[PDB]
RNA sequence: CUCUAGGAAUGAAGGAGGGUAGUUCGGGGGAGAACGUACUGGGGCGUCAGAGGUGAAAUUCUUAGACCGCACCAAGACGAACUACAGCGAAGGCAUUCUUCAAGGAUACCUUCCUCAAUCAAGAACCAAAGUGUGGAGAUCGAAGAUGAUUAGAAACCAUUGUAGUCCACACUGCAAACGAUGACACCCAUGAAUUGGGGAUACUUAGUAUCUUUACGGGAAUAUCCUCAGCACGCACGCGAAAGCUUUGAGGUUACAGUCUCAGGGGGGAGUACG
RNA sequence: CACCAUGUU
């Protein structure tokens, strides 16, 4: 990310039928599959590296960022979900108060040391 | 390719046509064919591209049809002819390149099985063109 | 002795391929290979009809709307272990090539 | 790389050549040289002197991608060779 | 301090400036783990197999 | 049972008693020659 | 009643569905067909089922691109199958 | 004609020291006493002067480099990784 | 005006070999870098009396904190679900991703070539597991061994462990129900529904057709209908078989006995033993 | 899924 942290995306997808088809079977092939993993790889990379962990947090639980990896890789091969099954921070920059202050803006107050 | 070292029973091939004369639009002369054809070989092209060329370019579907003659036929006569075979190039070629690529990977045991096969293609191929006097006498194959 | 099965128990036809990889069996971990192995797809329910009435009282998340989280398992099994269990049981000579592609 | 070695052939059967850096420099010096092959393990002062000899020249310098060995065999020897000189082309048009 | 994670070492300071005491054996090397930019040490494996 | 009656003990075990035999005559014969 | 088919004269449905070479005299399947120049009207025969890339030879660009059938025309050029005898 | 069936360079030897540390012996003996390539050159010229040290005759260039042979497998592995690690920086 | 020995050659096998192309197809092979949970161990952070294991127990671990809980670290294996009477490979075998290196098959072709072929003593290479040598590695499982059970006995099955091994590199070994218990090449051969890869189309003189996604590995991808070549097969007409069964995938086209080559067998044991 | 050995020609 843009502020120094490292994650790793994990997105699994699943190929479908198509509402006529008949077959058995709806295996992709090697050459689809690789072409949409490299398009998933560019689009994530490109999507955010440019932004800090707050905006990429953001991305990732409104299904922004899911919405537009299915929308452009649905040409491709034709799916039945694609989801973003794991994302975890695997590095992390050197520890900044000012910056996890304004990732927090108004810290509700606690009551827990007030007394009963 | 097919039914020799590996049991393939591949059928893709070329049918040539019945009728044997040349289309009535082409207009290319005999002796030009022949011009064309030497003046590939110069520029280092084997029969297989050469007679590619015309066929996907000029239109000429086969060099014999015009010519009475065939490509490599008319190479001889120009004194263009390969050295060694063309098969028997490509042979050797794609054991070299094998052989060298055995150097670094020592253990890819497929390649080298693929290489007895290549070698012993190599050895039959030799002795029939040393039988037709297409190659010379004592003509060898080192690895 | 004589062939029982043309398939020889197994899905590898003469010429498909040489070797599948063996797995172990669900119950008793006896290495089977893949393709012979007797493979169930189970969707079972957490709790049972009236334990999962008892849960849905108490519980402010899950009710009419949201449905309880279900356990979702591939098993396979050993030959032995799969007739034990009665997944699998010993059928007449004609009904032998009776195949089933989907759960029913 | 196939594509030089297959102009190389060429030139080997259809063009002039010298083979080993004094005949190549030679060539250099009354500017008969049309391409200059070096291999890749040539020793550094004798590739500088020949790049320098093809900078003054105008003549086109080509590094092939094999050793002195590898460059032999392309163009048909059983002896290793440092540097090429191509003073005809024939048909190979480089 | 220069040198990457995993690199292949040899003729190791054991004390800055001490010229070479570590990995000098025929054949013998050390591996680089890590290093720890708080303190300013480096981690290594010795020829023995211990971490240093 | 997958085989048919062997009229003997099993043959694998059959087969490790003689390559037991076969070595233990190899050695005799190494001690008198 | 239907017509029996005559192995030495078989009906134009049964032989149009056959492979080339499993008809009763194998022929080819390919043609030569008559390309002008997209931007230069300059006509040059290119082969059907064309390997290897073939320029116009004023205009000097691509005029089809192989694939592992047909060649891919490109886009904007005239054709018409010439005929095959 | 062959002059011995099975030991080579080994036959010095006679019938002293044992098969199996002769049989050992004799593949680095026949190493150490072999013509390596060198890159350098590139001549099968590189012959071995002392433990670790060999020198081409071809080019008389000096390299320390394995007791018995020109390049250890250690060292083929290792050179890879520095270049490999010298890219990502 | 100059040169002028140059076109006279059966045909290209629904035989073999090469070529070009989709930069095609695939758990095919080799190299490198990564990734993934899990088993085990280790500290860190919490908790407190059991935990483990079985038919039931015990060996075993545990207030010196086991088990369990959370996030991590190390190391070596392995690549779940998707995984199929599916694909690739000569067989043995082959399943994470990316980057790489040589190949291999099928298909396409009005490219090339011109019997170069089939099958084989001798000879050669490859070949699961176990085993052997030398270096590594050593998590898991685990021949031998130990302990606890069970039993009339149990050094068996079960439980707790544990050595060699299991993994890698190099070098040996050449045995498997190494099986389709079915040698290789070629020909003919009825029917229905599918499947993998590549292409083509949208006793008759020619007979149809769509759907979905669609800002860049994109004049794309997948589908529908029809045809085609190659591959693994399913339910099933002759015919065959002692029968079980086999059947364009023969074990059919054989007493109406002859396409070609090759390997092996001659009642059961002794015995794949003795000798060399 | 405790333990069930044997039967003169
Ligand atoms: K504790
Ligand atoms: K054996
Ligand atoms: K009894
Ligand atoms: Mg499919
Ligand atoms: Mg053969
Ligand atoms: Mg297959
Ligand atoms: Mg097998
Ligand atoms: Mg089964
Ligand atoms: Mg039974
Ligand atoms: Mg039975
Ligand atoms: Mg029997
Ligand atoms: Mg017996
Ligand atoms: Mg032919
Ligand atoms: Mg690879
Ligand atoms: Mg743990
Ligand atoms: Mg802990
Ligand atoms: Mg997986
Ligand atoms: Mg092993
Ligand atoms: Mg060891
Ligand atoms: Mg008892
Ligand atoms: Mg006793
Ligand atoms: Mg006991
Ligand atoms: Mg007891
Ligand atoms: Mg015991
Ligand atoms: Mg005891
Ligand atoms: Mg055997
Ligand atoms: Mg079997
Ligand atoms: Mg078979
Ligand atoms: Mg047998
Ligand atoms: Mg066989
Ligand atoms: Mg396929
Ligand atoms: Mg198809
Ligand atoms: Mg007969
Ligand atoms: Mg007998
Ligand atoms: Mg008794
Ligand atoms: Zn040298």
């Amino acid at each position: 990310t843009a502020d120094g942290y490292t994650m790793r995306l994990f997105v699994v997808a699943f190929t479908k039928p198509q509402a006529n088809q008949q077959s058995r079977n709806c295996y992709a092939k090697q050459r689809l599959v690789k072409w949409l993993r490299m398009r998933i790889t560019k689009m994530i990379k490109r999507r955010l590296s440019k932004v800090q962990i707050k905006e990429a947090v953001s991305l990732l639980t409104r299904n922004v960022l899911s919405d537009a990896l299915v929308r452009r890789c649905n040409p491709i091969l034709p799916l039945r979900e694609l989801r973003i099954r794991k994302v975890r921070v695997v590095r992390t920059p050197k520890f900044d108060a000012q910056a996890l202050l304004s990732a927090h803006g108004t810290i509700p107050a606690s009551v827990e040391a007030d007394q009963e | 390719m097919v039914r020799m070292h590996g049991n393939g029973r591949g059928k893709a091939s070329s049918a040539l046509p019945y009728r044997r004369t040349p289309p009535a639009w082409l207009k290319i002369a005999s002796r030009n064919v022949v011009k064309m054809v030497c003046k590939s070989s110069r520029k280092g092209m084997m029969p297989s591209q050469i007679g590619m060329e015309l066929r996907d370019s000029m239109g000429i579907a086969q060099v014999k049809n015009v010519t009475g003659r065939k490509i490599l036929r008319i190479l001889k006569h120009n004194g263009l002819a390969p050295e060694i075979p063309e098969d028997l190039y490509f042979l050797v070629k794609r054991a070299t390149q094998m052989r060298k690529h055995l150097e670094r990977h020592t253990t890819d045991r497929d390649t080298k099985y693929r290489l007895i096969l290549v070698e012993s293609r190599i050895h039959r191929l030799a002795r029939y063109y040393k039988r037709v006097k297409q190659l010379p006498p004592t003509w060898k194959y080192e690895s | 002795m004589t062939t029982k099965r043309r398939n020889h128990g197994r899905s590898k036809p003469a010429h498909s391929r040489g070797r599948v990889k063996p797995i172990h069996c669900f119950n008793c971990g006896r290495l089977t290979p893949k393709d012979k192995a007797v493979g169930r797809f189970v969707v079972r329910r957490m709790l049972d009809a009236a334990s999962a009435r008892d849960v849905a009282e108490a519980s402010p998340v899950y009710g009419a709307n949201f449905p309880m989280p279900r356990l979702y398992m591939k098993q396979r099994f050993c030959i032995a272990c799969a007739i034990h269990s009665r997944t699998v049981r010993a059928r007449p000579v004609g009904n032998r090539k009776i195949r089933y592609t989907k759960k029913v | 790389v196939d594509t030089i070695n297959a102009k190389l052939q060429l030139v080997m059967k259809s063009g002039k050549y010298v083979l080993g850096t004094q005949q190549a420099l030679t060539t250099l010096r009354q500017g008969r040289s049309k391409l200059v092959v070096i291999a890749n393990n040539c020793p550094p002062i004798r590739r500088a002197e020949v790049e320098y000899y093809c900078t003054l020249s105008k003549t086109p310098i080509h590094h092939y991608s094999g050793n002195n060995l590898d460059l032999g065999t392309a163009c048909g020897k059983h002896f290793r060779t440092c540097v090429l000189s191509v003073t005809n082309v024939g048909d190979s048009d480089i | 301090g220069q040198i990457t994670e995993g690199c292949i070492v040899c003729n190791v300071e054991a004390k800055p400036g001490d010229r070479g005491t570590l990995a000098r054996a025929s054949g013998d090397y050390c591996i680089i783990i890590s290093h720890n930019h708080e303190t300013g040490r480096t981690r290594l494996k010795l020829p023995s197999g211990q971490k240093k | 049972g997958t085989v048919s009656r062997p009229r003997g003990m099993r043959p694998k075990w059959h087969k490790k008693r003689i390559k037991r035999l076969k070595l233990r005559r190899r050695r005799m014969r190494q001690r008198s020659k | 009643g239907f017509f029996d088919a005559d192995l030495s004269y078989p009906t134009v449905r049964t032989e149009r569905m056959k492979h080339k070479r499993r008809r009763l005299v194998q022929g080819p399947n390919s043609y030569f067909m008559d390309v002008s120049c997209p931007r230069c009207r300059q006509v040059t025969v290119v082969y059907s089922h064309a390997t290897t890339s073939v320029e116009c030879k004023g205009c000097s660009k691509k005029l089809c691109r192989p694939t592992g059938g047909k060649a891919l025309l490109v886009e904007g050029c005239g054709y018409r199958r010439k005929p095959d005898h | 004609a062959k002059r011995t069936v099975k030991m080579g360079v080994m036959g010095r030897y006679g019938t002293r020291y044992g098969a199996n540390p002769r049989k050992r012996a004799k593949k680095l003996e026949v190493s150490q006493h072999a013509k390596h390539f060198c890159s350098f050159c590139g001549k099968f010229a590189f012959r071995r002067k002392a433990v670790g040290i060999w020198r081409c005759d071809g080019c008389s260039k000096t390299v320390a480099g394995g007791a018995y042979t020109l390049s250890t497998p250690n060292n083929s592995t290792v050179r890879s990784t520095v270049r490999r690690l010298r890219e990502l920086a």
